[PDB]
């Protein structure tokens, strides 16, 4: 009923760049391993608790932000359903403690080993204590991205990763068919340990502001070639097939003999007898068909992508001859390569430009054929195991193999043209605290740029929107750096683009109402105008320092306070009348940034769209909350996400003549949602959500709803405990439509109710008095908001109805305390309507946890340590279950 | 009566026989995860006494079924507890209590 | 000394204006109005490095003395009698960091030199303010 306070520790998380997800494109083997060796942990370093866990994660929302979050403070592995973890005894996912048993029940103690296994195509995660299995598994994830094997800790921990593949092998034998976790390294990239979703790094000069990162997804390792089914290869192109195939095969043989390859029966170059030294009419058929169809598909895509070939000449092709070779090409059996001359012609630079396109297509085709055959990528080559370290489609390869493919396809194009045949997402807006605004003075701060890209530095009013682009409105005067643009309601060119490592100043004179910028060591000038680049901006209500960071970038904003360490304010600055922004400040300035966590906030009055008007009930009408679009003339339509403002806990954790004998002893509530005419019922989802819901999707449907199940079984089955969990339970309005309605615009109203049983946690739905078939079971002590998500297609969209049915209490009966026995609807002002705000402000903590990551060696694995505590005074809002 | 589930192995053959004053460190939280009492905030052990209860009897037997280094997660039912009246202003009536008792046995 | 002489003369100011238009001089490409003051505005900061921020008080009344149409000898004697009225506000936070920054220079207290630099700075600053409001 009132706000509560406590002391909570800080939590972090570290993952290796071993992204292991898969959708359909050989992105992973399917069965993967994980080893963690915990040497020592100090229980209750500070006097709250000690936190140490291992588990998996997902690159689809797992962003544990230090400080607040969900629940009472810390949010490590075991947060919202994107992550799954397992401590010594329990096993949590989605912020609920599921106790599971294991031999020698104990918390994660010093000198222990924890094993984890991930299995796909039958989604599952299996844990193992040292020498014994665990009695609990997962079965029903919603795989959409790659998985990080992560660990979480509070303070005073000593853990080592044991991914394997080196002299520091696993402490236990993996189950058969499981990868040894040393693969999936994504070549052209090393194996490092990094924190997840960082926004503040410790650089040589101190703090570095870090923008959002960029990582691949599940639909990125799939080899996607060009559509090559219907192009109709002409017989004129069919006549070259064999000659081109023979040329490329003999050049392949030349490249192989460059390593000394000879003709024999067996591979293993130590023997040096791999059979590859025959002409195109003498290879074994299994390779013959593949080689001839490889040349065929090269020509096939050549015709497909365009560049219509033409009959340049034929006498040159007829008179083209072979080339002499030295004695190093003659080999023991007697084969000699026959390289056709290639210096006779040279390709257009456009031809060289698209030389790499068909190389990309050929490598994609190779990957597609290999995955169809049944091979998967591995860091270590293993032909008998059908593993090859070259199955990344094109873009994650290494430059050596890329250049080899370019050389092969370039020589193929050389040969073809020799015979004539002429060929024709979010951003972060860092900002100083609102208490540091200054309305009159002369100040200057020095921004530093390390990586070139999209960044913006300047001044903004205190009431700055954290979602709109910086400078796109009248509340911020900012300066871009990628192209030198003044960015106050426009993109007029101003100055020159910066470089890497230089600084850019930001200088304000509110007495004369001007903002002047400066580059590295000099004051820049506009295209034609003089200095004072903003021409008498209004004072308003002061100004604040603001920095903008793009995707994959870092920054080094310097708000004074270290005038000795400033790289400038001597060449310029102090000669004029100016002072550093934080010259006299013992405490370093704390900053507020933009967080990409979609939170629920009340609808704002006078909103351009989504007008909400509360309506009082009548004798025949219950009280209603309605949503009305106010600008359906030309405005945009977006998938709104709304819920009610108050919770509804499920208790017991341990005509229409209402009869008081039963209505006073029932635990059922009915509230219904009515749709309006014109709005398509197929675009309305009505149901319930939990406080740990954060999904925000433009293509949201019932399929993409977070859902994870846990089966706390035993060795001999014992599937008694097979409960599931989710943060969104609802039904789709498209299933509540008669089969004769599709094909025309509906003109009636469909009302969908919501029936729950607080006594037993049973849920069911009804539509227009007809019982449905879907139902959900919820664990006790669960808060379930009344929620509805709709994509509007009418001026009037939805209308809440806190109605009361026969012998069923209305929502207001359990919405509050004093109305526990009142069989009448009520709509107190607290029960407002809120929508899903995409982003919201947050406070950067003054300090941060100091975690040391290093490679202990080739035997002990990778070392992660932390030896100092850190506490924060939490303020837990109780009805939202967030602090 | 009470639940004697363990969180740490500890050592076994240090049971409190009778009379001796045992030393425990307790963190007490209500249902729903809400916490009301924790001696770790004051950094002072409770210095539990046996026989002359002056405490909740459920907590008494929960601590009795413990030994050195054996952290116990007690699940005291609202029968051997503050009862149907509860502690006014702190513990609402008729609620289970969760305890995190760790015995140090400084005697 | 050239800039003040341009300001403290009538023929000097009009001759420059009559010279640019007659010869069709650009006077804008070289800057990438437009007169001698362009160089002064681009060289005042380096000449201001000897201002000795503890003498910022001195530069206040010195400009007003120049507003009295007093000669160089008059202001030199005027400042010579105010040597005791230096800054001496080291306890204030406004001059606290300025003193440290001055002491941190990589380069190098005679009263004759002190009175010479303040008067020279005042003459440039005073006439600049006279033309700062056209
Ligand atoms: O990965 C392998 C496979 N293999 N031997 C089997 C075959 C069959 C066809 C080819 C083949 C590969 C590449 C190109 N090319 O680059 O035009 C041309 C033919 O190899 C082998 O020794 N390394």
């Amino acid at each position: 009923l009132l706000l509560q306070t406590n002391l909570i520790n800080y939590v972090t998380s570290i993952r290796p760049n071993i992204f292991v997800g898969r959708a359909e494109g050989s992105t992973q083997y399917g069965k993967w391993y994980f080893e963690v060796m915990v040497d020592e942990v100090v229980p209750f370093l500070t006097a709250q608790a000690t936190h140490l866990r291992v588990g998996w994660a997902l690159t689809e929302g797992y962003s544990p932000y230090p400080g607040g979050g969900e629940g009472w403070g810390g949010n490590g592995v075991g947060d919202d359903l994107y992550s799954y973890g397992f401590d010594g005894l329990h096993l949590w996912t989605g912020h609920v403690a599921r106790p599971v048993t294991s031999p020698g029940q104990h918390l994660l103690a010093p000198e222990d080993v924890v094993s984890c296994c991930l299995d796909l195509s039958v989604p599952s995660i299996s844990f193992r204590i040292n020498g014994c299995p665990v009695q609990g598994v997962f079965e029903a994830f919603n795989l959409d991205g790659l998985f990080f094997p992560v660990v979480s800790f509070s303070a005073g921990v000593k853990v080592r990763f044991l991914l394997g593949g080196r002299h520091g092998e696993f402490k236990f034998l993996p189950p058969p068919g499981y990868a040894p976790c040393h693969e999936a390294v994504l070549p052209r990239e090393r194996l490092r340990l990094e924190p997840i979703k960082e926004y503040r790094r410790e650089g040589p000069r101190g703090p570095h502001l870090v923008g959002p990162s960029r990582c691949l997804s599940h639909t990125d390792f799939v080899p996607c070639p060009v559509d090559t089914v219907q192009i109709v290869l002409p017989p004129h192109l069919e006549r070259i097939r064999e000659k081109l195939a023979e040329n490329i095969h003999e050049l392949w043989a030349l490249t192989r003999i460059e390593q000394g390859w000879t003709y024999g029966p067996v591979r293993d170059d130590n023997k040096r007898l791999h059979p590859c030294l025959v002409n195109f009419h003498s290879l074994p058929e299994p390779e013959r068909n593949y080689n001839l169809q490889m040349s065929g598909e090269t020509l096939k895509t050549l015709l497909a992508l365009g560049c219509h070939v033409g009959m340049a000449d034929e006498k040159a092709e007829d008179n083209l001859k072979k080339t002499k070779l030295p004695k190093t090409y003659m080999m023991s059996n007697g084969y000699k390569p026959a390289p056709l001359d290639l210096s006779h012609v040279r390709l257009t630079p456009a031809q060289t430009t698209l030389v790499d396109r068909l190389a990309e297509n050929g490598h994609n085709v190779w990957a597609r054929d290999r995955v169809a055959q049944g091979w998967s990528y591995s860091a270590v080559q293993d032909i008998p195991a059908r593993r090859n370290p070259r199955l990344v489609p094109y873009r994650l390869l290494d430059e050596a193999t890329k250049r080899s493919n370019r050389d092969s396809l370039c020589q193929a194009v050389r040969t073809l043209l020799g015979y004539g045949y002429n060929i024709e997402d979010r951003v972060r807006i860092f900002r100083a605290e609102k208490s540091y605004t200054v309305q009159s003075g002369r100040w200057y701060f020095e921004f530093e740029a390390v990586t070139t890209g999209e960044m913006r530095v300047g001044w903004a009013r205190p009431e700055l929107r954290p979602d709109v682009e910086l400078g796109a409105d009248e509340l911020a005067y900012v300066f871009n750096g990628h192209r030198g643009q003044r960015w106050h309601l426009g993109s007029e060119p101003f100055g020159r683009p910066w470089q890497s490592g230089d600084v850019v100043g930001c200088m304000i004179d509110l007495t004369e109402n001007t903002i002047i910028f400066t580059l590295n060591g000099e004051v820049l000038m506009s295209d034609s105008g003089s200095e004072t680049a903003f021409r008498e901006i209004e004072i308003g209500d002061g100004f604040l320092p603001v920095c903008s960071l793009g995707p994959g970038q870092v920054g080094h904003l310097n708000l004074g306070q270290d005038v000795s360490s400033l790289r400038f304010f001597a060449i310029c600055g102090l000669q004029e009348g100016f002072e550093p922004f934080a010259i006299n400040m013992q405490r370093p300035v704390t900053t507020w940034f933009s967080k990409s966590l979609p939170q629920f906030e009340p609808v704002p009055p006078e909103h351009p769209h989504y007008e909400v008007a509360r309506m009082d009930g009548t004798v025949d009408t219950p009280p209603c909350l309605r949503l009305a679009h106010r600008t359906w003339g030309s405005q945009n339509s977006l998938v709104e996400m709304l819920f009610l403002r108050l919770s509804l806990p499920v208790q017991f954790h341990q005509d229409n003549r209402d009869d008081p004998e039963i209505i006073l002893n029932t635990t059922t509530y009915y509230y219904s949602v009515r749709v309006f005419a014109g709005q398509e019922p197929s675009c309305v989802w009505v149901g319930w959500v939990t406080p740990d819901y954060h999904q925000h999707d433009m293509n949201f449907d019932l399929s993409k709803v977070r859902a994870v199940t846990v089966t706390m079984g035993d060795e001999q089955g014992n599937v008694h405990s097979s409960l599931k969990c989710s943060n969104c339970y609802m039904v789709w309005g498209g299933d509540f439509v008669s089969p004769g309605q599709q094909g025309r615009i509906s003109h009636t109203d469909l009302v969908i109710g919501c029936l729950v049983d607080l006594a037993t946690g049973l849920m069911t739905f009804t539509a227009n008095g007809k019982e449905s078939n879907t139902f959900f079971q919820v664990e006790p002590n669960t808060k379930l908001f009344p929620a509805v998500f709709v994509l509007p297609t009418h001026q009037n969209v939805i209308q809440f109805e806190l109605g009361k049915q026969k012998n069923i209490m209305p929502l207001s009966a359990a919405m509050f305390l004093s109305e526990r026995k009142n069989p009448a609807p009520q709509c107190p002002p607290r029960l407002e309507v809120q929508m899903l705000m995409p982003v919201s402000w947050s406070r950067m903590p003054n300090h941060f946890l100091q975690v040391e990551t290093r490679r202990a060696g080739e035997r002990l694995g990778w070392a992660v340590q932390c030896q100092d505590p850190l506490t924060m005074m939490a303020l837990h809002i109780p009805e939202e279950n967030r602090c | 009566g009470v639940e004697i589930e363990t969180i740490s192995p500890g050592d076994g053959r240090t049971f409190p026989k009778k009379g001796q004053t045992c030393v425990v460190h307790y963190t007490g939280m209500l249902q729903n995860g809400k916490k009301f009492d924790s001696s770790r905030d004051r950094n002072k052990p409770f210095k539990f006494r046996i026989g002359k209860q002056e405490v909740i009897k459920g907590f008494e037997e929960g601590a009795a079924q413990m030994s050195l280094g054996q952290r116990a997660k007690l699940t005291c039912t609202p029968d051997v507890a503050y009862g149907a009246t509860g502690h006014p202003g702190v513990i609402p009536p008729n609620a289970t209590l969760i305890f995190d008792v760790e015995l140090l046995n400084l005697e | 000394e050239i800039f003040i002489y341009w300001s403290k003369s009538h023929n000097f100011k009009r001759e420059e204006q009559n010279f640019v238009v007659q010869n069709e001089i650009n006077n804008m490409s070289f800057l990438t109005t437009s007169l001698i003051v362009a160089t002064l505005k681009k060289m005042l900061p380096i000449g201001l490095n000897m201002c000795a921020p503890t003498d910022q008080d001195l530069i206040m009344l010195a400009k007003t003395r120049y507003a009295l149409k007093d000669t160089d000898e008059e202001v030199r004697e005027f400042l010579q009698n105010n040597l005791h009225l230096q800054g001496k506000v080291e306890g204030s936070p406004s001059l606290r960091w300025q003193m440290a920054l001055y002491r941190g220079l990589p380069g190098r207290d005679d009263p004759e030199k002190i009175v010479r630099r303040v008067q020279e700075v005042s003459a440039v600053l005073y006439h600049l303010e006279q033309t700062e409001h056209p």
